[PDB]
DNA sequence: CGGGAAAATCTCTAGCA
DNA sequence: ACTGCTAGAGATTTTCCCG
DNA sequence: CGGGAAAATCTCTAGCA
DNA sequence: ACTGCTAGAGATTTTCCCG
């Protein structure tokens, strides 16, 4: 093919033909053609079609703001659960932001909290707030709302609630209060049937009490296992397999080539 | 090694070849003339 | 002693997702919670998840129902 | 299955309620607590305490929910209506809240503190509180250099009373108190939202006449008939809606 | 259910509470709950998770304006190939787009074009164009750009084309020219691994020589069939089935209870 | 008979019920207070 | 005379849509043509189709091929 | 595949094309055209004319599609090589060019036309076009009451020059003529495609000698061997790439 | 084992701006 | 070294319930 | 019949603004 | 009475090719 490419790579600096065109117009393999193609800086333009996902721990909150007639919403949600918890704040600053998550981190548990990059979450009266609470902040990259989708979202739907409900209250902070109780406790779907707010008493006190289980179990059950190595520690068996943990490495390794000590 | 490309801040302009320093899931870590920033996997090409 | 604590942890359902896959999984049951993961049971089939991956409850309907 | 007499023997010597008998024995919650309502021998979560102090020349309104010692404050400007009413409201989002105790001061009487209630279905009823306010105070106190602003403070407080604090038989917070609380009152309610669903029917076994359904599972029915739990198999009797 | 039902609907006045909320807190059948909320206009709020298709007939044509560095260029594409023609335009007008209109019209088969509403595409003197050679005109339901994604994406590709060849000419009219020469010619792909142009060669091609064909076969083959019915004229056989066209309506049914004369 | 509920024109609003006239694949023709409009399926719910 | 003409009907390929699935459905055989409705067979399957949701070539790079 | 010896006796009768022996005898193109191409006794799609005329003092572009008498003409306002340029790269874009005759004016040797015969992929080569001109004046003639302006008329005899006259055998409009051309010039140049991918392969046969390859069906495996083209089962022959 | 109806699950969409 | 998501509408499949 | 490699097909995304 | 689409990246399944 050595004619064949030569005249390919030709015709794609005028051209830029994609692999297809010049497999067929030069009776390339496709493997060429596509080499042709990937050694194009000015071929080098889609990204790849996935996404990511979001950290769902029971401990992490995204925040954000939003705006309806002129005023500034404060949003938080628990992401595992779904919960929300929104305020009318004065104005996008740090001052309000770091006492709305104050609040917030002496009402639940608030290990981390994810945002944007507005200058609120950036600013450093929330960094000296989250250190006193020793909330750990992440920053979504710049310019990507999807990493906090969650967030985003949940400002879909209060919006859509307070739409709902606007009438029945004169003034924005009331309509918002109004629509924080209604998504957290009128509205029920998501994994458990649940509303938000039963959701994240369920989260809260299963991750409270499955860490006092499992630590008894840990404390009674203590043994070794050795496997195909060294002496791994045991964290459950039954049903033909043994689940060890080697070097901070968990494993799921069958019964067989597994001896208990 | 590897020949990152990728679109980042807001900047319809597609950039690179920046070399690759870590690849998780949904996002890279690349280097661009002594410059490290951090894209969407969405939003960038691997070679 | 230790089987009623064994057979309360496997009292909890998870909600999981894979690295690729934006489905959530459908309930499986805990077997073991750590740090960074959760060890779970799904249809015969026991997996191990990272925790940023996995939603633990009870189940309250469930449980209360039997 | 097998062991409904053991429950009901367990419950004529030692009166266990049904969660035990249900835990212990293997029985659906709704059994357990048929047992534990035939025997006559055998015979909170949602109420908050609101009130008003002072500090400094300033207004904190206080919300401590009875059952848990957990508390919900913060500096409200003038102690107004409407600014309780905002607070409550507040609270009801945030919280399952079904009755508050107040002190019949002018804003806890307010006709908007009346609408809020009204709103959020809340029931307003006019100790803790007090031992509690000291409490709050006494944090306040401590962590006061630690802010410029009283109202900073106040949640720094409220974070370290509610957190920061473990006292009582199992040396738990507030917090995790108030979550186990709420947590159990929800399993409350869905049982008795399933009593309530499976006490429209009425079945027949073997016919004989119409017992009280107690439970459907997927290789029995549980029923009661003549103060008696009887299990039969689901192809043996005929459940109907009456 | 005559209580549930009625604190129901009282409490679904002030929340809006979802079917879930209610069956679950009222006791009431899953049909009767979501009663309750089909008949609140304040919860119809959704539009239903579909998307339509757009005609792709060898006659219609999708055309649009876009916008790049201040200057209006003018885009069509042939919906059945993906073939596609653009010029810059002094002015998004009606008469430039009457006389692209007119020159389109001349080398190509157009029976319809379909437009957004810009004023330029509903002006009188497209309309006059259009009559008189003898396009049809069709808008899309207003705001509603999906109507014509196909020309909508076609200017998202001619832009991308236009970004790989800019430097190679100086005024952006040449870099367009040369940017549906790449499309057209230089990118294969789609059904029949073609580049747009050969695909819309084929189309016309085919339009007309299958019209061609099936002419002569009518004519040729004359039958009438009767099935279960009335005189249905025959218009195809074979493999046990036989598809009739009864009434303007055309239904296959099995060789069994048919008969042809 | 029909209630539509759509949203139309840009306007975040939704309206409605309005009468359906024709329901095709992906719109639908409704009446409103004597103003025929013709709505994407996508954008009404038929009740 | 007539098979030869029904022959080539029968040569040209059908790609085609559903009223609902987005995703283009394979070549199929053209069997009939009219103003509004192409009849076709897709695998085994004889099937009506509006002519604003079909596209009907020859694909000549497989008719070359053979 | 039986019907090779009947398709060569109709090449040796009447020495028809490759198109008819695998039309009428269910031939593979490739064999065909080695049939058509064995024998020694039986031994323009992308031509473009382009002129400037001139009409009411304007200037009128005029390029012919020679096989097909197909148009594409407009007012250009100056007779410049920048101009000729643009409508060149435009055609280009819009139909496969190859060769463009034009008359050594001075537009059509400019170096910017050059510049885009170049870019294209065209090969400049300096009686229909006069012909053509002299039919398109007619047409602008008949429809220059039919607007205000020149250059709409032109492009209203250019539709109806190419699609509202018929003529010739088949009464076909230059419109359908020209992707008559096309699609059979698309049909030549995937068969030569075909031709030249698989020229490069050797196959041994039942071993014997090394034939060339002509076709891979299904079932079985066509070659050619001194002249003679014979089918053989694909099991028993073994093809390889030299 | 069989349909019908009901419940559950799957598929897909806008808006977050 | 970090990352789309939610909830509703409507379609499709599983489950259950009296024979 | 069996793997490996190659081709084909399927899944999913941004941008059109 | 009208209506999302395209093309590229990467994953997944089908196909083919020498044993
Ligand atoms: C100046 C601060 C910091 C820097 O950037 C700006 C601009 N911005 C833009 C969006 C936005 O485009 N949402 C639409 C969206 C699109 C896709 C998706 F997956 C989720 C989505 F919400 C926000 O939501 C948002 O909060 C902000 C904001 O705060 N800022
Ligand atoms: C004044 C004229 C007439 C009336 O409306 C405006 C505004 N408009 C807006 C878009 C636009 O929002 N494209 C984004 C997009 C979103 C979804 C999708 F499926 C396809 C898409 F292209 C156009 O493309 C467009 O041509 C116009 C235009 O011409 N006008
Ligand atoms: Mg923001
Ligand atoms: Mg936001
Ligand atoms: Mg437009
Ligand atoms: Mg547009
Ligand atoms: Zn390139
Ligand atoms: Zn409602």
């Amino acid at each position: 093919f050595l004619d064949g490419i030569d005249k390919a790579q030709e015709e794609h600096e005028k051209y830029h033909s994609n692999w297809r065109a010049m497999a067929s117009d030069f009776n390339l393999p496709p493997v060429v053609a596509k080499e042709i193609v990937a050694s194009c800086d000015k071929c080098q333009l889609k990204g790849e079609a996935m996404h990511g996902q979001v950290d769902c721990s029971p401990g992490i909150w995204q925040l954000d703001c939003t705006h309806l007639e002129g005023k500034v919403i404060l949003v938080a949600v628990h992401v595992a659960s779904g919960y929300i918890e929104a305020e009318v704040i004065p104005a996008e600053t740090g001052q309000e932001t770091a006492y709305f998550l104050l609040k917030l981190a002496g009402r639940w548990p608030v290990k981390t909290v994810h945002t944007d990059n507005g200058s609120n979450f950036t600013s450093t009266t929330v960094k000296a707030a989250c250190w006193w609470a020793g909330i750990k902040q992440k920053f979504s990259i710049p310019y990507n709302p999807q990493s906090h989708g969650v967030i985003e979202s949940m400002n879909k739907e209060l919006k859509k609630i307070i739409g709902q409900v606007r009438d029945q209250a004169e003034h924005l902070k009331t309509a918002v209060q109004m629509a924080v109780f209604i998504h957290n406790f009128k509205r029920k779907g998501g994994i458990g049937g649940y509303s938000a707010g039963e959701r994240i008493v369920d989260i809260i006190a299963t991750d409270i009490q499955t860490k006092e289980l499992q630590k008894q179990i840990t404390k009674i059950q203590n043994f070794r296992v050795y496997y195909r190595k060294g002496p791994a520690k045991l964290l459950w068996k039954g049903e033909g397999a043994v689940v060890i943990q080697d070097n901070s490495d968990i494993k799921v390794v069958p019964r067989r080539k597994a001896k208990i000590i | 090694n590897f020949r990152v490309y990728y679109r980042d801040s807001r900047d319809p302009v597609w950039k690179g070849p920046a070399k690759l320093l870590w690849k998780g899931e949904g996002a890279v870590v690349i280097q661009d003339n002594s410059d490290i920033k951090v894209v969407p996997r969405r939003k960038a090409k691997i070679i | 002693e230790l089987q009623k604590q064994i057979t309360k942890i496997q009292n909890f359902r998870v909600y999981y997702r894979d690295s690729r896959d934006p489905v959530w999984k459908g309930p499986a049951k805990l077997l073991w919670k750590g740090e960074g993961a959760v060890v779970i049971q799904d249809n015969s089939d026991i997996k191990v998840v990272p925790r940023r991956k996995a939603k633990i409850i009870r189940d309250y309907g469930k449980q209360m129902a039997g």
